[PDB]
């Protein structure tokens, strides 16, 4: 329909990084909630790629916070995986899903847990991150930090369990 | 398996 062009133009954007780009092309009417062809909105696009001033833009601009992509993932999903901790913060400042479930039960605080980022572990318990989720395999945040070799944060999820 | 997930990238995608 008309404007899908300016919409992947702003995804392309947001993916790239061009900061005003992206300005241009929402004052131009742009959908802020295209998506690519995996699912990917721009705000999807910018948090996987760590540029959080367009991060922060797309949210002013209406990004829908917790919007899905084919596997699942929210932005939050992909910023917790790539260790962007302000665009954590940024985006559960929003509303973000902290417990949002991907595909395969996959939560942000699995990853974080199994990446071994102790800090992104202490910023998601803290906005309440479900220590008890189980992924399509059983598994815990803790059964991920475990299984790869994260121990410090192994025990910090045990003692937030109780 | 390894790879972090992205766009088309599972968390659990094979060996």
């Amino acid at each position: 329909g008309p404007g899908s062009d300016l919409g992947k133009k702003l995804l392309e954007a947001a993916r790239a990084g061009q900061d005003d780009e992206v300005r241009i092309l929402m004052a131009n009417g742009a959908d802020v909630n295209a998506d690519d062809n995996t699912g990917e909105t721009p705000l999807h696009l910018a948090a996987y790629e760590g540029h959080l001033e367009i991060v922060e833009v797309l949210l002013k601009t209406g990004a829908d916070v917790n919007a899905e992509d084919m596997m699942g993932f929210t932005p939050l999903h992909l910023a917790a995986a790539w260790g962007h901790l302000e665009i954590v913060e940024v985006l559960l400042k929003h509303g973000a899903d902290v417990n949002a479930q991907d595909n395969q039960g996959v939560t942000p605080l699995h990853l974080a847990a199994y990446e071994g980022h102790l800090e992104f572990v202490e910023v998601l318990l803290k906005h309440g991150a479900d220590v008890n989720a189980q992924d399509k395999f059983g598994k815990t945040p803790f059964d991920l930090a475990i299984d790869n070799g994260n121990e410090d944060i192994a025990e910090v999820l045990q003692k937030a369990a109780k | 398996k390894s790879i972090r997930i992205g766009p088309g990238q599972a968390f659990y995608a094979x060996p």
